[PDB]
């Protein structure tokens, strides 16, 4: 069982080389989630640290982690940066980043103060949604039910 | 033109059969875990859990996200759930091809998975190669760990391209 130092070194090691151990047979972005979400309940700051650092990477060739990353940060005390990152990159965000970007303001909808959405935000969510709609991969993520939630949750938005 | 089959140690020791061909290994067991339905855990209990978080996301979100152990439990049950409709979707496609679980089948998609990974540098870990069956053809997609001695190790097949 890692220590938090040690969950640091696989994501250093995942982002530099692929991989979190170089002989690990698992496929290894399911290792770097596990130390991603390990060190996210030991050690926050940390944790948030590496989900920027993932989602920045130009070097990573797993797509659910980045996902996993966009998730945490939405959840989290700096739910901003990933308002902020989704509008400056609403038109190149992956399958996985649409789909916890939208599912996540369709939870929004049930909150009593939800958090202000920049301008324009929905718009590019939805067209960055009819860019991949028809991604034989988008099935995968349940992309078009996700869809569907949110746009039934922000009808006269449709 | 043939591979290879030995058993190579993991980070911890422990050995796997593991198929070999040019600078390029797949571990046997990922046949089992990406390409026929049998990835690991158990999908009705994963599914019935992942639910009871969702649902408790959806109608209670700010609260829900307070404690990261919700949104890490979530996760992690979702990748499961996700690796297992991968590996059962890629499982139906050969089916439909008529490209049936036998051993020679297997060896087959190795060899050529193989194949295609010969080249593979850091610049580029995603091979594809096209499998033939009794009901037609079939393009599946690899990804590929490259080593610190510059061999590949398979790290996942799936359907589609991602």
């Amino acid at each position: 069982v890692n220590s938090t130092a040690k969950d640091i070194e696989g994501l250093e090691s995942y982002l530099a080389n692929g991989y979190v151990e170089a002989n690990s047979f698992n496929d290894p972005e399911d290792d770097a989630l596990e130390c991603l979400s390990n060190l996210l309940v030991k050690d926050s700051r940390g944790g948030l640290s590496f989900c920027k650092k993932i989602l920045n990477s130009n070097n990573i060739d797993g797509v659910f982690i980045k996902g996993s990353a966009l998730n945490f940060l939405l959840l989290s005390e700096q739910w901003s940066y990933a308002f902020e990152y989704l509008t400056s990159n609403a038109d190149n965000i992956t399958l996985a980043e649409l789909e916890k970007a939208l599912f996540y303001f369709y939870c929004a909808k049930n909150e009593t103060d939800p958090y202000p959405v920049p301008e324009g935000l929905f718009k590019k969510l939805m067209k960055r949604y009819e860019e991949l709609k028809n991604d034989p991969d988008a099935k995968f993520y349940h992309l078009h039910e996700t869809y569907d939630d949110f746009s039934k949750a922000y009808p006269l938005n449709n | 033109n043939s591979f290879e089959v030995s058993s190579l140690p993991d980070a911890n020791g422990k050995n796997h059969i593991t198929a070999v061909k040019g600078d390029a290994k797949i571990p046997v067991d990922k046949i089992e875990l990406y390409m026929r339905g049998k990835a690991s855990g158990d999908l009705d209990s994963l599914q019935a859990e992942y639910n009871s978080l969702k649902d408790a996301r959806i109608s209670s979100q700010k609260e829900f996200a307070k404690d990261p152990n919700n949104a890490k439990r979530m996760e992690v049950l979702e990748k499961q759930i996700h690796n297992i409709e991968r590996s059962q979707d890629m499982a139906r496609v050969l089916e439909q091809a008529g490209i049936v679980n036998t051993a020679s089948n297997n060896s087959m998609i190795m060899d050529k998975l193989l194949d295609s990974a010969q080249g593979a540098t850091s610049a580029n870990r995603k091979t594809s190669v096209v499998v033939s069956g009794p009901n037609g053809n079939v393009r599946i997609y690899a990804t590929w760990t490259i080593l610190p001695d510059g061999t590949k190790r398979l790290s996942t097949v799936t359907g589609t391209f991602k």
